[PDB]
């Protein structure tokens, strides 16, 4: 009678039990094979150098269903150590997830894992719920994709959803590139993991790019020392803010899309004028790639410069926001009122996989 | 008058993550 919460991302699986304050298991959303039959998640990365790793979720959309089944199997049995037949399972989906995808999630849950009940919730909406809100605009940025999702009373507004096909994997790749331009060598998959750790420990968003570039050129005050696993010490400099600057200026990696301040403004402006005041004041940031220090102050500055002069702008950035989607699902699935919202196996038997559009919205 | 309305109210008044049972994460990156 304890529901499960499975938040499947492009880079990370987040899984646990509804009512808990954090997922029990967080592991890479990968399946590896020889370049046993397949390795899933934590064990596939532990042999990352001897296997072809595949990502069944790309840009937040499930695209390899066989490997996804393997991820879901690994989650239930190896990580959560539950029988899925005994637990209602809340899953999460990207914004604008194709109709056919939602149906196959349902079909696999009921027919393959024999769950008693399930549900598919939109990741960004869950993140709003974790912050205690039901109206707002979410900026959700993970490992594969970045969305602005404006939400009125629990309904995402699909005509105003913006996408940016750039997120944490691109930033890691970009930090790798500019660190090698400085002289270092990050080529192996072990070294790419070091760059990801440098990204997550030392990068930040500058309030103003040019001022910060000028400080970094004229002093050592923004340099950081990083100790490598073998004990070597390297110093990181303007790379710390150049890497996440790509979020506001995607041209750095050759993308002519708008930055996240402009997708945020353009998404508010696709919404009816009467709800824009509430959006502007309820700008929730979620996902691992919103974790950079300085990002809320920079966003505040940038949106202020785009918005009417009198508008109250508030950036909300919970300290736990790399798990905000999951925490939202943990909240929703442990509420008394939600218990009639499940799709039941009985409902599934009568209506079929397309029941998911009727009950999950 | 709507189940949806009651759910939205239940979300707003849930006290958020403080009311949730504290657990440990087995966290690989
Ligand atoms: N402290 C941090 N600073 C910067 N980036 C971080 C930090 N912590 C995690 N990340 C990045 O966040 C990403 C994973 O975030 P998240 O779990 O929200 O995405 P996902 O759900 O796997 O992917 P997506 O949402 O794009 O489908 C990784 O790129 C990771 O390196
Ligand atoms: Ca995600
Ligand atoms: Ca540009």
């Amino acid at each position: 009678t304890t529901a499960l919460v499975c938040d499947n991302g492009s880079g990370l699986v987040k899984a646990g039990f509804a009512g808990d304050d954090a997922p029990r298991a967080v592991f890479p959303s990968i399946v590896g094979r020889p370049r046993s039959d397949s390795y899933v998640g934590d064990e596939a990365q532990s042999k990352r150098g001897i296997l072809t790793l595949k990502y069944p979720i790309e840009h937040g959309i499930i695209t390899n269903w066989d490997d996804m089944e393997k991820i879901w199997h690994h989650t239930f049995y190896n990580e959560l150590r539950v029988a899925p037949e005994e637990h209602p399972t809340l899953l999460t989906e990207a914004p604008l997830n194709p109709k056919a995808n939602r149906e196959k999630m349902t079909q696999i849950m009921f027919e393959t894992f024999n769950v008693p009940a399930m549900y598919v919730a939109i990741q960004a909406v869950l993140s709003l719920y974790a912050s205690g809100r039901t109206t707002g605009i979410v900026l959700d940025s993970g490992d594969g994709v970045t969305h602005n999702v404006p939400i009125y009373e629990g309904y995402a507004l699909p005509h105003a959803i913006m996408r940016l096909d750039l997120a944490g994997r691109d930033l890691t790749d970009y930090l790798m590139k500019i660190l090698t331009e400085r002289g270092y060598s990050f080529v192996t998959t072990a070294e790419r993991e070091i760059v990801r750790d440098i990204k997550e420990k030392l990068c930040y968003v500058a309030l103003d790019f040019e001022n910060e570039m000028a400080t970094a050129a004229s002093s050592s005050s923004l340099e950081k020392s990083y100790e490598l696993p073998d004990g070597q010490v390297i110093t990181i400099g303007n790379e710390r803010f150049r890497c996440p600057e790509t979020l506001f200026q995607p041209s750095f990696i050759g993308m002519e899309s708008a930055g996240i301040h402009e997708t945020t403004y353009n998404s508010i402006m696709k919404c009816d004028i009467d709800i824009r005041k509430d959006l502007y004041a309820n700008n929730v940031m979620s996902g691992g790639t919103t974790m950079y220090p300085g990002i809320a102050d920079r966003m505040q500055k940038e949106i202020t410069a785009l918005a009417p002069s009198t508008m109250k702008i508030k950036i909300i950035a919970p300290p736990e926001r790399k798990y905000s989607v999951w925490i939202g699902g943990s909240i929703l699935a442990s509420l008394s009122t939600f218990q009639q919202m499940w799709i039941t196996k009985q409902e599934y038997d009568e209506a079929g996989p397309s029941i998911v559009h009727r009950k999950c919205f | 008058p709507s189940l949806h309305d009651a759910l939205m109210e239940a979300i707003r008044s849930s006290g958020g993550r403080e009311k949730l049972r504290k657990v440990t994460t087995n966290d690989r990156s």
